[PDB]
RNA sequence: UGUACAACGGGGUAUUGUAAGCAGUAGAGUAGCCUUGUUGUUACGAUCUGCUGAGAUUAAGCCUUUGUUGUCUGAUUUGU
RNA sequence: UCUAAGGGUCGG
RNA sequence: CGUGGAGGUCAGUGACGAAGCCUAGACCGUAAGGUCGGGUCGAACGGCCUCUAGUGCAGAUCUUGGUGGUAGUAGCAAAUAUUCAAAUGAGAACUUUGAAGACUGAAGUGGGGAAAGGUUCCACGUCAACAGCAGUUGGACGUGGGUUAGUCGAUCCUAAGA
């Protein structure tokens, strides 16, 4: 089928973004944290708040976070209907430290 | 241009590359009947020179502009 | 969707703008005479005194009206008088070359008045005729003869003809084919392509019309249509003792009126500006005698745009003459001793009439040729 | 040059009014040949020299 | 559809060398104000001590895992 | 964290 | 044997198709060559006796043009660096707007000028070519607009010198 969810999870950037030239760590983490959006809930289309871009970039390039607590919801799509009808959008979750959490349901009312 | 005529009490001409301020000012002085305050002029880059005349507070420059017959 | 559809206050509105109209148009008729006749009583008349006079008198009499009520009343159309071959539309500027009346003259003057957007029209033709007091009895023992009368017995009989075909359950088509048997009776011929509007409040131009003589293509891009009850028409009659064939001979357009349809940011301040004090114009219609350096340069961009529409100043041939009559008329239901049937109430009055004695032509209507009969019943 | 003389300035009007494309209207000429304006010039491909 | 796989979390293993915060009659002293000191108080003060071998990091090619969460038939060919 | 030394102006 | 042209002759071939070109189709000749069919084509051309030469190519690091293999190859790596979103668009890594991250660091990647250019300035439209990816962008293409002086320069003066 396919039925819109959004649940709450703990990315491990630092394994990801181990060797990486300086001046690709930012980027890396933003197409990263897509495959990551994409492997959770098979999207494809992968959109990012500009609130996670700030995020992710937030020491610059070289610097990001070891763990971002993400937010990620599946969604539909519309208009000229793009390959595929459903989306991910990803934005950052306000928490006090990324260490600790489990992935989560968010209940969406 | 027009816009010179509307808000600045100035009449636009293309006008002989050979003439000069004085030759220029008398001319307009008689083919329109009016009197002049100064005359600016430059030569256009197309090789023609243009003339900012200026009339008096006694004139209005489109009154005479539309006269003439343009606008 | 407008409630009510049609209401006893919007009749009334139509009938006095109408009387004003009909009173104004008198009024132009009476002070039309020779130049030198004015000039014996102090007074000069000119294609230009009359339209200012006109206009003047339609916005005082309007004025007079619904005192103290928040409303727009008005010029519908401005006061145009149009000589001989002229057609229509001449409304001079005061820089434009007037005209000035003579004796024989045939003059077809036409103005509209509007009371709080309900439109009265009417247009009426003449001859001109010295001063009574200086040729008492003259002009009246005596008749208009040859093509001049040829020309007004024909748009006044089309004009008559209209007044009984223009009713709920006819077609438009049927006032088209009469026009053409009536003015080719007096081997006359009704301008091409001219075109007789529907009415409604602030609408001046319809889109249901009667089209006049038209051509081949003309009748392909022109729609067929039936006259129904509450239906509001300006019927315009103009004939030709010529090819019927007007045509622009450069003289300046002075009336114009906004489309609200079409729209376009303009690139200059003046245009803009001009733009929006037409906007505070209450009829579509407008001379640009109401601004006139400043008009002439905002009316260029406006018109190339769209933004206005111009109504420009056609012309017969030379040595030949256009007639006119236009009236407004109020087409609806009558139930009367249990039927209903469509009636026509003119609102134009006195001021469209002519005095048919007036004129002697050589020719009438025949019914008795295969190519006349039913004209004559129909006149009767 | 900025105060460039009175000749070169003239000589530079000239050959600006020398900059355009071929009018439309010389194609539909009978027994025309000319099918563009090929003596046409660019400040960034061919120098005037003066 | 599993003694599955993955993302997290947990435990182990490592590295560094004692986090932040709070508290202290710890601190060379100086300077204010007072009831002028059996511990007078107020401001400032590197640093020191305690909670604290703490805190941070730890597979990215470390080990493990009774937890949480998710995944699980798209494409193309092939025959004596 | 302290100590000391190095100027100006105006009243006798 | 074959070619350009010339005198003579076949009252030569031809728009019912000349010349030319293509054709592991045919025939003549030791050969240079000649002849025919079919296809394509479109306006002129040939045999014989003579006359005449700017008369026959494989080469000359020959001349001019055109074309290959090389090869989708070498490459498109200096000047710290980019990212998220929305808008627009047939189309967006590259346009515009917003946000982020950074750089030049006043010995500037800031603000003006001299020589030199000559319209590149500004607006509207706009992408075939050009900007060694792209392009909706541009110093490009099309169409227009634009340079205002008694006081800023030239103009006057004299310099080396002419």
């Amino acid at each position: 089928l396919k039925d819109v969810v959004t649940r709450e999870y703990t990315i491990n950037l630092h394994k990801r973004l181990h060797g990486v030239s300086f001046k690709k760590r930012a980027p890396r983490a933003v197409k990263e944290i897509k495959k990551f959006a994409k492997l959770h809930m098979g999207t494809d289309d992968v959109r990012l708040a500009p609130e996670l871009n700030q995020a992710i970039w937030k020491r610059g390039v070289k610097g990001v976070e070891y763990r971002l607590r993400l937010r990620i919801s599946r969604k539909r799509n519309e208009e000229e209907d793009a390959k595929n009808p459903l989306f991910s959008y990803v934005e950052p979750v306000l928490v006090a430290s990324a260490k600790g959490l489990q992935t989560v349901v968010v209940e969406e009312d | 241009a027009m816009k010179k005529v509307e808000d600045g009490n100035i009449l636009v001409f293309q006008v002989s590359m050979k003439a000069n301020k004085y030759q220029i000012k008398k001319a307009v002085k008689e083919l329109y009947e009016v009197d002049v305050l100064k005359v600016n002029t430059l030569v256009r880059p197309n090789g023609t020179k243009k003339a900012y005349v200026r009339l008096t507070a006694d004139y209005d420059a489109l009154d005479i502009a539309n006269r003439i017959g343009y606008i | 969707k407008d409630k009510n559809i049609l209401q006893e206050s919007v009749l009334n509105k139509y009938r006095t703008a109408g009387q004003i109209a009909q009173t104004a148009l008198k009024y132009v008729t009476s002070l039309i005479n020779d130049s030198y006749h004015s000039k014996t009583t102090q007074r000069q008349l000119t294609v230009p005194e009359l339209c200012l006079l006109t206009d003047s008198f339609i916005l005082t009499r309007l004025e007079q009206y619904y005192k103290n009520k928040v409303n727009e009343r008005g010029i519908a159309i401005p006061t145009t008088i149009d000589i001989d071959q002229i057609s229509g539309g001449w409304c001079p500027e005061i820089d434009d070359v007037t005209g000035t009346l003579r004796p024989g003259d045939l003059v077809k003057i036409t103005l509209g008045v509007h009371i709080d957007g309900y439109t009265s029209e009417v247009s009426h033709t003449m001859v001109i005729y010295p001063v009574d007091e200086t040729k008492p009895i003259l002009q009246p023992t005596g008749p208009l003869l040859g093509g001049k009368a040829d020309a007004v017995a024909a748009a006044h009989i089309a004009m008559e003809t209209v007044v009984a075909l223009l009713s709920s359950g006819i077609t438009g088509q049927l006032i088209r084919t009469i026009v053409d048997t009536i003015a080719r009776s007096y081997n006359c011929g009704v301008v091409p392509g001219s075109r007789v509007r529907r009415i409604r409040r602030f609408l001046a131009g319809q889109n249901e019309g009667i089209v006049a003589e038209f051509t081949n293509v003309s009748a392909i891009p022109s729609d067929d249509f039936v006259v129904q009850s509450g239906e509001v028409y300006l019927i315009d009659l103009k004939m030709a003792s010529l090819e019927h064939k007007a045509g622009e001979l450069i003289a300046r357009p002075g009336a114009y009126v906004r489309d609200f349809a079409q729209t376009h940011i303009l690139k200059l301040k003046t245009s803009r500006q001009l733009l929006t004090k037409i906007d505070k114009q209450g009829v579509y219609p407008f001379k640009l005698s109401h601004l006139l350096k400043s008009f002439r340069l905002g009316m260029s961009e406006i018109s190339n745009n769209y933004l206005c529409v111009e109504s420009p100043i056609q012309i017969a041939r030379t040595s030949t003459l256009v007639a006119r009559e236009c009236n407004t008329i109020v087409l609806c239901d009558s139930s009367v001793s249990t039927t209903d049937r469509p009636e026509l109430l003119r609102l134009t009055g006195g001021s469209k009439t002519c005095q048919p004695s007036w004129i002697h032509s050589q020719h009438e209507l025949n019914p008795q040729d295969s190519i006349v009969q039913g004209i004559f019943q129909l006149a009767t | 040059a900025a105060q460039k003389s009175f000749r070169i300035k003239q000589k530079m009007a000239k050959a600006k009014k020398q900059n355009r494309p071929l009018p439309q209207w010389i194609r539909l000429r009978t027994n025309n040949t000319i099918r563009y304006n090929a003596k046409r010039r660019n400040w960034r491909r061919t120098k005037m020299n003066i």
